């Protein structure tokens, strides 16, 4: 439904704005991406009757907040520079696994084990972790 | 694929009646009420009977028993980091395992603390306890 309503907010603002010639207040919204989050399915029954066949299906529960863990960063993109040419790469995260590369991508140079991880020029996601009872 | 992947079913067995093995002149030993003390280590593997009281109750949690891989090299299913399977254990490469909760066997399980009755226990001694374990429905 996310990626549905991310191309149907894509269409909206092709086909609501720019096809029906209202105006151009489109341009970022090509790049950048949305979510729709559903809140109000029907009555749940509680944390205490939850079952195991219930995993990956989506529910409804009440509670009160506890403990409330800082903002961790997440990582979503990596940032190599090769050790001995200075080489500069860009890897993003693929389901949760991080690829390093295990030889330069130079032409020139073709040291193997020669990328170095530099960890304050990556890119992350705010991670917050909330305790309901 | 494994037949425990598709049984939707549970298995359970309920004991001998007493006035049943009576009738038919046999000694049930499966549906005696027996305590902690008295089971004792030969009655491993055998089907008993325990009387007692609940003390603890965990709570429900799942329980995994064959954990199933993916392989996008070659699109069979393994069940339980590099596939074996017959494609790629012949071929040269071979493609990395990801695990699959989806097709993963799951059960419900808890744990229980059972303890002795008072007139149980003999005098001086302290009434010990056992470990029960629930699964399925
Ligand atoms: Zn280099
Ligand atoms: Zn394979």
């Amino acid at each position: 439904v996310i990626s549905i309503m991310d191309q149907t907010i894509k269409d909206c603002m092709v086909s609501l704005i720019v096809d029906n010639n209202l105006d151009y207040d489109l341009d970022e919204i090509e790049t950048k991406f949305y979510k729709v989050r559903p809140y109000n399915v029907g009555s749940c029954k509680g944390m205490r009757e939850l079952n195991p066949n219930d995993i990956d299906k989506l529910i409804n529960l009440k509670g009160l907040v506890l403990r409330s863990t800082p903002v961790i960063p997440d990582m979503k993109v990596a940032f190599f520079k090769c050790n001995v040419c200075d080489h500069t790469m860009a890897v993003e995260i693929d389901r949760g696994v991080i690829q390093e590369p295990a030889r330069c991508e130079r032409i020139d140079c073709n040291e193997p084990n020669s990328m170095s991880l530099i960890h304050n020029r990556c890119s992350f996601a705010d991670k917050q972790v909330i305790k309901l009872q | 694929f494994p037949p425990n992947l598709t049984r939707r079913y549970f298995l359970y067995f309920k004991p001998l009646s007493q006035n049943c093995a009576r009738r038919y002149r046999k000694k049930a030993i499966s549906s005696k009420p027996l305590s902690v003390r008295q089971i004792k280590g030969d009655f491993l593997g055998q089907l008993i009977t325990v009387r007692g009281i609940i003390t603890r109750v965990s709570d429900v949690k799942p329980a995994v028993e064959v954990i199933a891989y993916t392989c996008d090299q070659c699109g069979y299913e393994v069940f339980q980091s590099e596939c074996t399977s017959e494609e790629c254990s012949q071929n040269q490469t071979k493609g990395q395992l990801f695990m699959s909760t989806r097709a993963s066997k799951f059960s419900a399980f808890q744990e229980c603390k059972i303890q002795e009755l008072s007139q149980q226990v003999p005098v001086g001694h302290i009434p010990r306890s056992l470990n029960i374990h629930v699964n399925g429905t």
